């Protein structure tokens, strides 16, 4: 079947233009369609065939199609366009609609923020069925990457590590969530365990203790 | 105003099959027709409501131009009014239809000696395509009197057979290409007009 | 105007079906073509079934050929899908779509269905310790995605985006600025 290339992610400064192409073996004998979809709601059509814009598109979205690549020109990119774009073409095999891998355009509204880390020593209420338990929780972060980050004081750690995929905030900063499933019998008694974050590269030094 | 991609559709790596014709919708493009000669050595270049040299002069909104590849016998079935397992089943132009059929012989490029049979033909239908119809499902087909249920057991046969190219001998049975370039009146501000 | 509005599902176990509907207005529904695409949480968008204008003519993916069935009902507008032989990966959010010509562009959305194949059932509200407000660890113990019971004060509560936690369970955690027993929907 086809397969249609392309970029992961796509940032591009307020008011500037941004492109986001979509390759493809000769792409050029067939028309691209392109779809904006903001998460929490369903793809709009924006550019049907690589020209055209149905009504209720500005006139700033624009497309075509040539060579080996296709071409998605959206010029005055504003804050309120932060959604993921697919392609879509119709080819000469058993005739799947192939769709793009997504690519997510991102406005750069903030620099730089810092994240909050919220832990507390869990109380001994549910000890009584020794129930897998982690309470650190990190979160107030822009950038919207971050990584569970569970020392076991500068070593990992066994029973393998997972993170949460971030959720979209409210224009803000963003949240996650840092716990898992691991044994609780050893939590905390000695340096076997302790809850960061690499935030980008920064980390927080918080230096728990029970109780 | 840029160039149409008219060398980007008769130039293809890879052609579609007649049951899954590709459609690709030309606007907002001057029209080379000069470059349509250098890579069709047109074995029929039968034009229906505009003539091969006057294309120049008249201009026209949108352009359609289909692409699919057809046994060398059956390439008289591209036409208004033919008949045949292509011309009902597969792909019907209308008895209005105002453009040209480009057809050129493939031996050399679409032919394999271990067989091609990445190209197939529907062989049945319940019924005729509507003009400009493009027939995609793969359901085996039913004799009536018992259901299939999905297999292809008896008297249930596939839908969709394969044209097989041979490249020892045989005439028309070589793959030709073909090319159908579509007009519309479309009464509204041209885009695609002749480059003068 | 146009409006397409999907069904929406629930939570199933593997192997049985789901049945969903999208019910269209506002455009003429006996000449274009309907479509179905799915989109899996995290996941890209990816073709599922086409009907015809009169229903002859069904095609399906490969991923999905021989135990889902396309259809549709002209007399109320209403776009059919029968989920049948589900499997674990076929939770994702299917969408309703329109053909808009034979190049293959849609024009026509709707919002979306929410279709998750869950291997488990839920295991009851079981609160947790280390409560302002509440700061507890699981809230509404779902087994996959479903989240409320927010025993916190409403004022400042924050919502922590949900884990999948395959283990088996999965705790909402929530902070906001004695112990949390407060538990209402099992
Ligand atoms: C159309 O396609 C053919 C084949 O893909 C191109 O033919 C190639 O031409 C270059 C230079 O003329 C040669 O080096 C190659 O060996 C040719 N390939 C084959 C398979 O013959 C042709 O150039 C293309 N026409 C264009 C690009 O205008």
């Amino acid at each position: 079947s086809y397969v249609l290339t392309q970029p992961p992610s796509v940032s591009v400064a307020p008011g500037k233009t941004a492109r986001i192409p979509c390759g493809g073996n000769n792409i050029g004998s067939k028309n691209v369609h392109w779809y904006q979809q903001k998460p929490g709601q369903a793809p709009v059509l924006v550019v049907y065939d690589d020209s055209d814009r149905p009504s209720g598109i500005p006139e700033r979205f624009s497309g075509s199609n040539s060579g080996n690549t296709a071409t998605l020109t959206i010029s005055r990119v504003e804050a309120g366009d932060e959604a993921d774009y697919y392609c879509q073409v119709w080819d000469s095999s058993f005739d799947p609609w192939v769709f793009g891998g997504g690519t997510k355009l991102t406005v750069l509204g903030q620099p730089k923020a810092a994240p909050s880390v919220t832990l507390f020593p869990p109380s001994s209420e549910e000890l009584q069925a020794n129930k897998a338990t982690l309470v650190c929780l990190i979160s107030d972060f822009y950038p919207g990457a971050v990584t569970v980050a569970w020392k076991a004081d500068s070593s990992p750690v066994k029973a393998g590590v997972e993170t949460t995929t971030p959720s979209k905030q409210s224009n803000n900063k963003y949240a996650a969530s840092s716990y898992l499933s691991l044994t609780p019998e050893q939590w905390k008694s000695h340096r076997s365990y302790s809850c960061q974050v690499t935030h980008e590269g920064s980390t927080v030094e918080k230096t728990v203790a029970p109780t | 105003t840029n160039l149409c991609p008219f060398h980007e559709v008769f130039n293809a790596t890879t052609f579609a099959s007649v049951y899954a014709w590709n459609r690709k919708r030309i606007s907002n493009c001057v029209a080379d027709y000069s470059v349509i000669y250098n890579f069709a050595p047109f074995f029929a270049f039968k034009c229906y409501g505009v003539s091969p040299t006057k294309l120049n002069d008249l201009c026209f909104t949108n352009v359609y131009a289909d692409s699919f590849v057809i046994r060398g016998n059956e390439v008289s079935q591209i036409a208004p009014g033919q008949t045949g397992n292509i011309a009902d089943y597969n792909y019907k132009l209308p008895d209005d239809f105002t453009g040209c059929v480009i057809a050129w012989n493939s031996n050399k490029l679409d032919s394999k000696p271990s067989g091609n049979y990445n190209y197939l033909y529907r062989l049945l239908r319940k019924s005729k395509l509507k003009p400009f119809e493009r027939d995609i499902s793969t359901e085996i087909y039913q004799a009536g009197n018992k259901p299939c249920n999905g297999v292809a057991g008896p008297n249930c046969y596939s839908p969709l057979q394969s044209y097989g190219f041979r490249p020892t001998y045989g005439v028309g049975h070589q793959p030709y290409r073909v090319v159908v370039l579509s007009f519309e009146l479309l009464h509204a501000p041209a885009t695609v007009c002749g480059p003068k | 105007q146009v409006q397409l509005v999907e069904s929406g599902g629930g939570v199933v176990q593997p192997g049985r079906s789901l049945r969903l509907s999208c019910a269209a207005s506002g455009f003429t529904f006996s000449t274009y073509s309907m479509h179905w695409v799915r989109q899996a949480p995290g996941k890209g968008l990816e073709w599922v079934a086409v009907i015809s204008y009169d229903g002859s003519n069904k095609h399906y993916a490969d991923s999905v050929k021989g135990r889902f069935t396309i259809s549709r009902d002209n007399s109320q507008n209403t776009l059919y899908l029968q989920l049948n032989s589900l499997r674990p990966e076929d939770t994702a959010v299917y969408y309703c779509a329109t053909e808009g010509s034979l190049t293959g562009y849609y024009r026509y959305w709707g919002q979306g269905t929410l279709g998750t194949v869950s291997s488990a059932s839920t295991k009851g509200p079981s609160v947790f310790p280390l409560a302002l407000g509440c700061l507890v660890k699981d809230y509404f113990p779902e087994p996959v995605t479903v989240s409320w019971n927010s025993g916190a004060l409403t004022s400042g509560v924050h919502t922590f985006p949900a884990v999948l936690q395959s283990s088996g369970l999965y705790s909402l955690s929530s902070v906001v600025t004695y112990i949390c027993n407060v538990n209402h929907k099992p």
